């Protein structure tokens, strides 16, 4: 009597029998990001190695990822 | 956290819900022998775009195909058939019908994109068949390639979504028979290039209660495999290849009974890090694993 | 006066500092002091120490919230590869400093 799906840039889709929550069912979609913003702010070519590393380190720090930031700096 | 609500206007139970590749469309099938397609607007509400009769018996499952081939959907029914539909320019038309079956068809799934356009169906008589479309721009011509006998009933199948060149194609099959004797209910098949035939690779002798759903996990760079099983409880397994059929070291890393009832459906997320489970109580539960490989719950949704 | 054949330097022991209340300053000051003697190794090591001992990498209390920086391959494993290198050279003066800053 059930159906589930997890499609993402977002949340779930649940369909369950109405005697569990008979010959009817109830369908509801729930409402439960850092990937898109870091993919168009990076830089992979066109500068020497030192200039590339510090640029990427600035993006990660602003987004809120500190561990990733220090990996760029050590490199 | 929040919960929307949409009126399906179906005349019987909804048996399946599926999202698409880009996350904006949605399909729903029921026992009133119909298939509906939903779209999302900028306002955020969902509207029904199409609705048409498909089979003469109950429809169990509906699934999408990769957008490289078109807008394609597949369905299976109690009519012992399976169909392929395509959207053309704004209604849907039937392209083929697969009628080789002899009992009810219980599941249908599309193969990962790097194998081509492939389909796999399972039947209540214990036969799993695999079809193929050699030329993409003619969707009315399929071709039967393989056939597997499982010596038991069948209820669910799943592919291995790994895209590596070191992993051969896989498929896993689950049973639902409730005979008093205790036999294995999950079997895994593998494809050998030299002989060009699927062969049995491993069996899960630890699973004896009936199975209701089975799902692999997205790989995204891992070196081993993860499997999720729906039974009286929730079990999660690991298969690590070793250095004929390939040998695996099978372990179990979760067994959760927080539903206190039968578990019906399972589903993973895009990155393969969170698992969602649905049970007879009417609640959805989410599981996640920390860096010490201990799986713990993360939310309850009702 | 054969002091150019030992792994310890007397000037560095007079220029090195330890200050528990501000780790960042000590690493930079020692990196500067390593250049006055001309040791390429120590400058790079003290540079890495600064970024590896920042205050933005503090461990948390709940295991199921993040992966600690120690498990990261730039944490315990890099320290245990510098310590094993300097052990073979018998350089007590760097081992004692490193084992103290990271405490």
């Amino acid at each position: 009597p059930e159906g589930l799906c997890y499609g993402l840039f977002g949340d779930l889709a649940f369909a369950a029998k109405e005697s569990l929550v008979l010959a009817s069912s109830a369908l509801s979609v729930f409402e439960t990001r850092w990937f898109v913003d870091t993919a168009e702010r990076y830089a992979l070519a066109g500068r020497p190695l030192a200039e590339l590393c510090d640029h990427n380190a600035k993006v990660a720090r602003e987004l809120g990822r500190n561990q990733v930031a220090q990996t760029w700096t050590m490199l | 956290f929040v919960a929307r609500s949409i009126a399906a206007d179906h005349k019987d139970l909804i048996h399946d819900v599926s999202f698409d590749f880009h996350g904006r469309r949605m399909a729903t099938c029921s026992s009133d022998q119909s298939v509906k397609v939903w779209d999302k607007s900028e306002s955020g509400d969902w509207h029904c775009t199409a609705s048409w009769k498909t089979h003469s018996g109950s429809v169990w499952r509906v699934t999408w195909a990769h957008p490289e081939f078109g807008q394609v959907l597949a369905s299976c029914s109690f009519d012992r058939t399976a169909a392929v539909w395509e959207e053309i320019v704004s209604h849907w038309v039937k392209r083929t019908t697969l009628v080789d079956s002899r009992t009810s068809v219980t599941d249908v799934k599309f193969a990962p994109k790097h194998m081509g356009l492939m389909l796999a169906t399972c039947s209540a008589d214990g036969i799993v068949r695999i079809y193929e479309a050699p030329d993409v721009m003619n969707l009315s011509q399929w071709s039967l390639q393989h056939e597997i006998s499982c010596k038991l009933s069948c209820s669910c199948i799943s592919w291995n979504p790994s895209s590596s060149r070191a992993h051969s194609p896989m498929i896993a099959v689950g049973s639902d028979d409730s005979s008093p004797n205790a036999m294995a209910k999950v079997q895994i098949f593998e494809y050998n290039e030299n002989t060009r035939k699927y062969a049995k690779a491993e069996t899960l002798m630890t699973v004896t209660d009936p199975v209701h759903d089975i799902a692999f996990a997205p790989n995204l760079g891992r070196s081993f495999h993860i499997l999720a099983i729906a039974t009286k409880d929730v079990r999660i397994f690991t298969l690590k290849p070793v250095r004929g059929p390939t040998k695996f070291e099978i372990h179990i890393v979760a067994q959760f009974d927080n539903h206190n009832s039968q578990v019906w459906r399972v589903s993973w997320n895009i990155t393969g890090t969170v698992l969602a489970s649905s049970g007879d109580d009417g609640c959805v539960r989410l599981w996640k694993a920390n860096y010490m490989d201990n799986w713990k719950c993360t939310g309850i949704l009702k | 006066d054969i002091a150019c054949l030992l792994p310890v330097h007397k000037s560095l022991g007079e220029l090195y500092i330890l200050n528990v209340n501000d780790i960042q300053e000590t690493c930079q000051k020692n990196a500067a002091s390593a250049l006055l003697v001309g040791r390429k190794d120590l400058v790079q090591v003290w540079s890495l120490a600064t970024v590896a001992t920042d205050l933005c990498l503090g461990p948390k209390s709940d295991p199921d919230l993040e992966t600690p920086w120690a498990r990261h391959p730039f944490g315990r494993q890099l320290l245990e590869s510098l310590l094993a290198h300097y052990c073979r050279l018998r350089d007590v003066q760097t081992l004692a400093m490193l084992c103290s800053v990271f405490e």
